[PDB]
């Protein structure tokens, strides 16, 4: 009836139906289980829990992220989400309606033949179809052309598209993504006698890091001030009323995003293999790149990052191209409103997958793109 | 993953 | 056919029906046997008595306590309370009726071994089970989350719940306790010349304490009010007639709960135990066990002891925590109304130990905790 | 057949069968020889006479007491008045009967040793058994806890009792008694010109003190009142017709068991030493005690004695406590039906010391006291 | 100039001056009023003797014991008694020098404290100082780890003390003692006939105490030997020359120590509060301890106690414990020694209570204890 | 003129200088203080005791451990070790020796700075430096690749070197260690009826831990041979001459290594977190780091651990992959060997740091790794 | 003593 | 009595 | 308790 | 530590 789009990016799940200008169920790709103690399976308790359930009760709770940069490692509990989803957060019958998924590029093909066996099996889904990430929030600029660095927690990816011609060449992928810098980040913490260590620390963690952590113009001078007696750091009161104090930490952490080195990775920053696609693209495209650097993702929502990026690129380009970095208010959702448009489109309606075909076909179908 | 990378 | 509930506390047993509102028989753990002389076998007087009887006739009695900081350590004068128990204060036939016992936590395994054993052979007992006081006392207050203090004659301890879920690494345990407490004050007294040596007296002390004792909120200051010539003191007439005069011993006394090495006692004050214990607790819970001290037992039913719990565990939490004491009219009741309310429950009723189960899997069967 | 009764105390015998509600034979415990001249042997005359008959014709004989202070000094004499009793007062053959007699507490373990071997060997008593005094006299009150001052001729003693159990730690003895107060007065007497020497006049003195002496509520102010010229004066007539008037010595007599000082004596005074015995034991008794002292024995025989030691003792005990002294109309009688109520008792029966032990077990068994 | 010491013990007082190897003087602590009349105020007659005249004289004196279990009950003959040392025993000025006081722990605080305002008072001593006796005790031994028991006529108590640091948690004490040891065998003597109920008469049982009992090593196998015909009874002149003969008396009486339910008391034997007491201590003290039990005071004067509590103590305590008991052959004066000791050091100098300080902090200073 | 190696580590104090072959003065790295009472501070006592002074005389004593997961937590007394080790156990002025000190990895950075004012202000040392004990381990060992498991008392580290060249991105560090093994073996000893709780008793048992306790080699058959009568128990004999009986918490204990969850942990176990370093590390390298798995550290001493190891990561590792475990006869000094080494090299020279330039560039000096 | 025992 | 008092 | 404190 | 665990 109503094809509805689920965002079920590596970390964070965005699900809503399309037209809607806005996800409507967005809680945390999380499963967590009683750590202390076994479960009293005779008596009022509760097996595990799911999303905002696990992020509520977590002191009690080892937590686990079924998806790891971008594959499915759990299956048993990714099902559980998807359950959660559509039983208690929209609360739908999913054979009612098409499923609109998304996917990082580049993927064992694997992952994605499993997600529609069980789109298929364990839910009764009329038709899918599985579409890049990347691509969806190009759809969302409602630009033709431009190039697209969707970044979220578990994996980071580059989409060169021009003129409505995806580029299948120039796409890139890095498993350097929030995840790390979460993970980076409560390691420096340590360094001021801040020590997060267990499951539920981490989703500490990240929530200082996206409050405080910003993206350092210049790193070096920003290290220098720092240094000095300084306005730069803050405070923050953790769950149990004490207040700790950060300070350099607050862009030391994000920098690792242009400076992978930081955490042992021979990867490029990312200013870097966002200008090495765009020249391992033709000539006669290149320009129009530049002007059209789409960002996309919860990491890019960082204060400052795109004009550390405008200005990084811009180092690295001739001095006579322009060079604009396009990063609307709303990234965060960039991706689950790009296919809230695609579903919608009336020609997009013949690239269903229906149940029919990949009961006849088989899974090879999922692989398909005539479009 | 199964090779390179634990997923 | 009624489960009946059984505190048989170290100090003090409190029995009654399960679904009653309270307790039907209350009376001091104490056996007692003539002391000046032998007994006249042959002629119209008893060997021993038991509770209030031994109680009422302790002027000629050397009274004992079969259970010393919640171990057993007289089987037969245990065995004897409990047949007083069934066939003098309740009376009742045991072998009709199921029954819950309550056990302080950490015990050698051998105590609850062997009360079983006796359950299932000197009586036939069609069912039992042993629960922890502290857990209990949290059923009482009706509340899913928080920490218990129970703190009795014999031994305190103190227990974390959180959300249903038991935090079995955290659980606590001192063997200062009431007992304690009385020896105390029975030792002090003697700066005014108040001599109480023979047991009989002992009880005398008790009672004392009972009634005049209570929680300085500054003990320092309430010292020198006391140094002061003022109304604190207070009299007490003793059973033959004679008036003492109590002074600062009125809180010099159960201070002792606050300051253990007043007694020689390496333990931190009950109210760092607490603290201690939430900080060995996930950061993500310890708010929530802040505003849930739940306070039971009776060394809790001094004056003001909330209060100065209230103050010193202020000062050791943050200042933009909430703490709150929770120390309802009835705390020393509120393990038995704890045991009545669980005996009642339709998912406990899984977890009784038949007597069967018993004879076929053997004594280790006693320390099984699926629930 | 019939168990008998002998409180043969140190100045009357008292004996009777048990059952009978008073003694059978009442006679003075005398043995008398002729003092003028030596016995014509070859006519009729006689060597001995023995209670009533010695005492009838005591103008020619000397009179010795065979016991003295509860203790047996003349055997020989001892013997024969045995002999009288059974043969001429009661005239029953005693080896048909069981025989109870009694017994000052606190006397040379030789005392006892060698009446049993007496009852054992002169005569053939099928089985006997000592008890002590004051113990029969509560019996005789009936009542179960209370403390009994026992005061006769030759011994006054105290015993506690409380609840059926006998407390053998605080019994106390004094040789003041009876003997010492007829003497006593008979030394004051000399101040108004009656001269009593001999041994029969000494016992004129006697019926004397029995009627005339009384107990003063307040001794100085009755020694006051009987300074000035007074009613407290009273005429006795003596035997061979001369009338004598006593005066203050009608309460200077009696008033030495409050003040034993008068004849040079270190003991406290009766009521002193009933309030110190009470001091001794445990506080949970003391109450009890203290409403419940029972007198017995001739001595307190006099007018106003409870109430002068009532007074005494409240003065030395609490304000708040009770003071209550129990004095039936019977005290004189009260160890010899104290006697007969045990004697009659059914577990008493298993105590008779027979003959067969004695014989078998020898001398020692006499000091059993198993019951 | 040189300070003296003070040893008045609850019965004998053992005065000197430090420095001395022994004391100068030693007598009871008696004082001692004319018994059967009054005293001719206007002739050369005494109104009290003290120590040694009294005790010469008793005869016809009434005896009486200002110390009662370590406690100063009649303070008016306390004084005396001091006066009678300084100006008839030492014959000094008291004025001229420190005094080092003795006393036993756990008194009512005023006890203490009267005798300070007496000594700034009636007597003009320029400085003071009150130390415990088992204390003192230890220093005369000379050993710095050990545990004392110190047991004179009117209190019997135990002190540990590990490398010089007292342990102010474990000292115990029983108003059991010498004392209580005469009248008991005042007591049991009457068993012989032998009657002593005067004061000075008890005087003489407790010389007749000191010279013939002794301690059994095994107390029921010595009764089966007294039973038989033997050895153990010895002969004993008394002062009008009579002659007594004490048979299983010799050691039935200080068996009381091993035994107090002989005389109605709970406590337990000394040998059993010796062992408690170091079971109420840390565990890496207790073996030191074992090896190191100093014996003092009068009663453990008996021959063959120091055996008998090897004996006892080796039951109790572990088979590969080693058991020591210290009793050197001056253990009669141990705690006077002890004093000579300490008040010669040049350290203990510090502590002296000056009467300036007594005036100017007042009363209160005489419990400090800063050393 | 000699530099001198510190391993100060959290726990245990091993000091000496370089080139000797083995420490030349242990000792535990505690601050005792009288517990029971103040002290006498004008009479020879002493505030304080280290090290084996404290432990000796440890009955009076409440121990502290001035460094908790290798943190200093208490200055005031490190600095009180470090002037025992200096003046009393090696005995030298250490101004004149160059001072090498080791540290856990990932410590604030406040712990390493403020020791190094201390060391160049308390004391006067010429230069110093702060080196990784892991680090340091695999110079002992003399191999220039492995990974080294340092796990000591405090605390427990992970540190993969490859080639001469560390890898300081897969350092890993739990804060679960020897103390906490300590801490459980206390608590579980509960029940057979073993309680220690205080201090001193707490380093009792760390002793029986070290002597008794070894590595099941598979735990869950362990358990049931344990189950069953068996050779298993063991006994010993605590200070005091009691005897104790261990049977399967000799393996329980140190299992809590393989499984953190015993005690409320999220932690992987060791095997675990060797196995993970591991697969953070290039693929090239795994291989050589499988055949060499260093073990160094106090709680690597348990019988067979290496054996478990040795099992534990043969299951996670490739069937054709050796993995072998280094365990040299001297893993409890491993660290302080390759001090000595490193100390004795002719280009480490260069990397003191001296007085002159914390004096000149200040604190942040410390954390440069120029080498 | 005041309570207790005599003294 | 034998020592002390008569009897 | 068997070892440590009496119970 | 100062914040999470207790050092
Ligand atoms: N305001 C913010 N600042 C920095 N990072 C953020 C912010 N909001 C979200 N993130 C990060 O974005 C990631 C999740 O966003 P999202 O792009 O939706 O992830 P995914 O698409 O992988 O589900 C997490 O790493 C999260 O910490
Ligand atoms: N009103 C009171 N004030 C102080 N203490 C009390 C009061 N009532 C009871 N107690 C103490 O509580 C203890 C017994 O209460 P309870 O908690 O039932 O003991 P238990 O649970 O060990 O049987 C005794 O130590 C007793 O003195
Ligand atoms: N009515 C009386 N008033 C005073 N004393 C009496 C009276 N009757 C008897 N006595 C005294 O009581 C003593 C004998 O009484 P009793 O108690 O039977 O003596 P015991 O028990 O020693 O044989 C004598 O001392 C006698 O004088
Ligand atoms: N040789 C002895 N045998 C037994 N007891 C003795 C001996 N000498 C003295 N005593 C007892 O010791 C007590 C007095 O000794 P002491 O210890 O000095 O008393 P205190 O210290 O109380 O003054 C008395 O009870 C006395 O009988
Ligand atoms: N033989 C042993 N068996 C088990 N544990 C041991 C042994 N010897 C020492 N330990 C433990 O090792 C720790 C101290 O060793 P060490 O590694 O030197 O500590 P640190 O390096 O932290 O100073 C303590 O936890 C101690 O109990
Ligand atoms: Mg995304
Ligand atoms: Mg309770
Ligand atoms: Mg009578
Ligand atoms: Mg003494
Ligand atoms: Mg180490």
């Amino acid at each position: 009836t109503t094809a509805l789009v689920c965002d079920n990016g590596s970390g964070l799940v965005k699900a809503g139906f399309a037209g809607d200008d806005a996800p409507r169920a967005v809680f945390p790709s999380i499963v967590g289980r009683p750590r202390h103690q076994g479960v009293m399976v005779g008596m009022g308790q509760k097996d595990s829990y799911v999303g905002d359930e696990a992020q509520s009760k977590r002191g009690i709770l080892t937590l686990k992220y079924p998806i790891e940069h971008g594959i499915i490692t759990n299956w048993d509990d990714m099902e559980k989400i998807w359950h959660h989803t559509f039983y208690n957060e929209l609360r739908v019958a999913p054979e009612e309606h098409p499923t609109l998924l998304t996917e990082a590029p580049l993927n064992p093909k694997a992952n994605r033949e499993k997600m529609t066996q069980i789109m298929f099996e364990t839910f009764n889904v009329p038709a899918m179809y599985v579409a890049i990430q990347a691509v969806l929030s190009l759809y969302a600029s409602g630009r033709t052309t431009g190039i697209v660095l969707d970044s979220g927690d578990g994996v980071t990816h580059n989409v060169p598209i021009y003129e409505g011609y995806a580029l299948p060449h120039a796409i890139m992928r890095l498993d350097l993504a929030g995840r790390d810098l979460t993970d980076y980040l409560m390691k420096i913490l340590t360094e001021r006698g801040y020590s997060f260590v267990t499951t539920a620390e981490r989703e500490i963690v990240r929530d200082i890091k996206e409050k405080l952590c910003y993206v350092a113009l210049d790193f070096e001078n920003e290290m220098a001030t720092a240094a000095s007696s300084s306005s730069l750091e803050k405070s923050y009161e953790l769950p149990d009323g004490q207040v700790i104090t950060i300070g350099n930490e607050r862009f030391r952490c994000p920098e690792t995003l242009f400076q992978p080195s930081f955490i042992g990775m021979e990867s490029a920053g990312i200013h870097e293999t966002t200008y090495n696609s765009i020249m391992k693209c033709d000539i006669d495209i290149r320009k129009d790149l530049y002007a059209n650097n789409v960002m996309s993702g919860g990491t890019t929502m960082y204060p400052g990052i795109a004009d550390r990026m405008q200005k990084e690129i811009t180092a690295l380009a001739p001095s006579t191209m322009k060079i604009k970095i396009i990063a609307p208010p709303e990234r965060k959702y960039s991706v689950w409103i790009g296919g809230s448009i695609l579903a919608s489109l009336s020609t997009f309606q013949q690239m269903w997958i229906t149940k029919q075909e990949y009961d006849e076909a088989g899974p090879s179908i999922v692989h398909r793109k005539c479009f | 993953w199964x090779a390179x990378c634990p997923a």
